[PDB]
RNA sequence: GAUGUGCACAUCCAAAUGAGGCGCUGCAUGUGGCAGUCUGCCUUUCUUUU
């Protein structure tokens, strides 16, 4: 019948999520368990979780399923259960039990792994990495044997199937080649290195540019207002049609705006020349600036990026000389 | 994505084996040849020519920085030969260092020859494209026409021939091999820029054969050898 | 890469990744950072079969 089969469904996903492997691994169901009196929780609680959406939402039909039950008890009403059997320390023997296996098809599936593996051994718990939350098998999944000889077998058996220690050995292995290479090349770039309050306050430096089109980016502005006068600051919000431009000294800014031909013309724009009211409220935008970009903690870059990044740029600038 | 750039088609494997392209060619011109390569995506081709035919210098250029850096990956993926899981290959990155070279060494070995750049090819004024000098020996420019064609139009793709013109030394030529008419409509709906640009074309891909030939580029001579393989002569000393 | 119509038109899908997690300095800094810190450390990972 099929109501039986979906009786025997809700018994092995509950007696997996109250297996020793899952119990052992998982921190929120162990945490349910844990924060309550006499070790239980209710049922409506278990249906709440994905896998149980797909079979019943029923919680009496999942009370009849666990009345034939290997490893869980029910107290009174048929809503709570609890384990039936107390839980103690995490197993040594599961290190060397675990086996991690290659090269999956992508089309990941707990069922999937367990059909393939079931046959040599029982298997107990499995570990798939999604992508990211990208709902993609990553490639690679670690399989839990049980009692550690099925998993010796199924290694004999079989698609690219190794332990967990041999596994952290080439992981330890691979990590100190990089490390030594990094260091070499690390010390060959400092031996080539070896041989070989803010702004000041000044008046009518503020040019403020008014667009009707979207303002291209700054480095674009940058290299009109370079071109023409000496240029310290563009505050440009990235798609706003409005920007500003603070200069060196007020003849660059002068500069500037009588600059009709390199820069009304080319580009639509309207650029002024603020003073008074709104260049006070842009001064003190500019200390809310410098406070703010100051009072953010600073910007974390990996090591062996700027490393890398460092030597490319060394390596285009000796082959270009 | 809007330029063309995949990518996909990651390869493993070293210069040996190779994506169908190298048996068409001859290696004859590349010997002891400086070479720009136009519209290189991860350089599987271009890793795959320096790997053997030991061009002297080969500088790969792309318009895609983020797919440079793969690029970059790959050719130190030949380095690190010295088998791993690929789990820890794709969250590290390959074991080998980013081979520099010493003040005094010797080049022409794999791979210390080549480099890749990030630029734009287009510079999209002819005053900025009679300025330039010529550097390289032969230019590669495959499988690249159909792109910079509908994103700038006559105008740009005149200002790139124009500079492939500009860059052979006397002597140097180029490789071309273009895409059919056929092909662009599947592709006119990514933007509007290149939907205006393709119901604004006037130049078909028979008459670059003329184009080239003509005076406004001039190229000297032409033939093809077995989409077909162009190789235009630019004129003796 | 696929679908409808009679190679042509029209439509659909493109994303075959790498920079993902977390710091310490000591100088600068609305200047969009720079030089170090064991390749700075770690990756079965920004994972809910909770
Ligand atoms: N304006 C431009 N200048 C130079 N290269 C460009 C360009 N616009 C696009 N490209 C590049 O041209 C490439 C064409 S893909 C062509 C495949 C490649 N030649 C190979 O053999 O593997 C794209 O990857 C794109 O990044």
């Amino acid at each position: 019948s099929r109501v039986k089969q979906v009786l025997a469904d809700i018994a092995k996903q509950v007696d997996f999520w109250f297996g020793d492997a899952n119990l052992h691994k998982d921190r929120f169901l162990r945490e349910q368990i844990e924060k309550s009196r006499d070790g239980y929780v209710d049922i409506s609680l278990l249906v709440s979780f994905n896998k149980m959406k797909k079979l019943t939402t029923d919680g009496k039909l999942i009370a009849r399923a666990l009345r034939s039950s290997a490893v869980v008890e029910l107290d009174l009403e048929g809503t709570r259960i609890r384990r039936k059997k107390p839980l103690g320390e995490r197993p040594k023997d599961e290190d060397e039990r675990t086996v991690y296996v290659e090269l999956l098809p992508k089309n990941v599936n707990h069922s999937w792994i367990e059909r393939v593996f079931g046959k040599c051994g029982n298997v107990v718990y499995i570990s798939i990495p999604h992508y990211k939350s990208t709902g993609d098998p990553k490639g690679f999944a670690f399989v839990e044997f049980e009692t550690k000889e099925q998993a010796a077998k199924a290694i004999e058996f079989l698609l690219r199937v190794l332990s967990k220690s041999e596994w952290m050995d080439l992981k330890k292995e691979y990590l100190a080649l990089q490390k030594a290479s990094m260091a070499s090349l690390k010390k060959t770039i400092s031996q080539i290195k070896s041989e070989s309050t803010g702004p000041q306050f000044v008046s009518g430096v503020i040019v403020k540019i008014i667009s009707t089109e979207p303002l291209p980016g700054r480095k674009q502005v940058r290299d009109t207002l370079a071109a023409i006068s000496e240029v310290l600051y563009v505050d440009l919000l990235e798609g706003d049609t409005e920007c500003h431009a603070r200069f060196k000294t007020p003849e660059d800014a002068q500069a500037v705006i009588n600059a009709y031909t390199e820069i009304n013309k080319k580009h639509c724009w309207k650029l002024e020349i603020l003073s008074g009211d709104h260049e006070q409220r842009y001064w003190q935008k500019i200390l809310v600036d410098r406070q703010a970009k100051l009072n953010q903690p600073r910007e974390k870059k990996r090591g062996t990026e700027k490393l890398i990044t460092k030597a490319e740029k060394i390596r285009l600038a000796k082959t270009q000389q | 994505f809007q330029y063309g750039n995949y990518c996909k088609y990651y390869g493993y494997r070293n210069p040996s084996c190779e994506d169908g392209r190298l048996r068409v060619l001859k290696p004859e011109w590349f010997r002891g040849r400086d070479v720009l390569d136009l519209g290189c995506n991860v350089g599987h081709l271009t890793l795959s020519i320096a790997c053997k035919w030991g061009p002297s210098r080969m500088v790969g250029l792309d318009i895609d920085s983020r797919l440079i850096h793969s690029a970059r990956q790959n050719i130190r993926h030949y380095l690190s030969e010295e088998c791993f899981p690929a789990s820890l290959t794709a969250s590290r990155g390959p074991i080998a260092a980013p081979q520099v070279p010493l003040d005094g060494a010797d080049t022409s070995v794999f791979p210390n020859n080549v480099v890749f750049v990030t630029g734009n090819y287009v510079l999209d004024r002819d005053d900025l494209v009679e300025a330039q000098t010529p550097e390289y020996d032969v230019v590669l420019c495959l499988s690249l026409t159909k792109w910079v064609h509908l994103n700038w139009g006559d105008e740009g793709l005149k200002r790139m021939f124009r500079r492939i013109y500009r860059h052979l030394r006397p002597g140097g030529i180029l490789v071309l091999e273009p895409q059919p008419w056929s092909s662009y409509g599947k592709r006119k709906t990514l933007t509007e820029t290149i939907y205006k640009n393709y119901y604004r074309i006037q130049l078909k891909p028979e008459q670059f054969s003329s184009y080239l030939t003509s005076p406004d580029v001039g190229f000297s001579s032409y033939e093809l050898v077995a989409r077909p393989v162009y190789l235009f002569h630019k004129a003796r000393s």
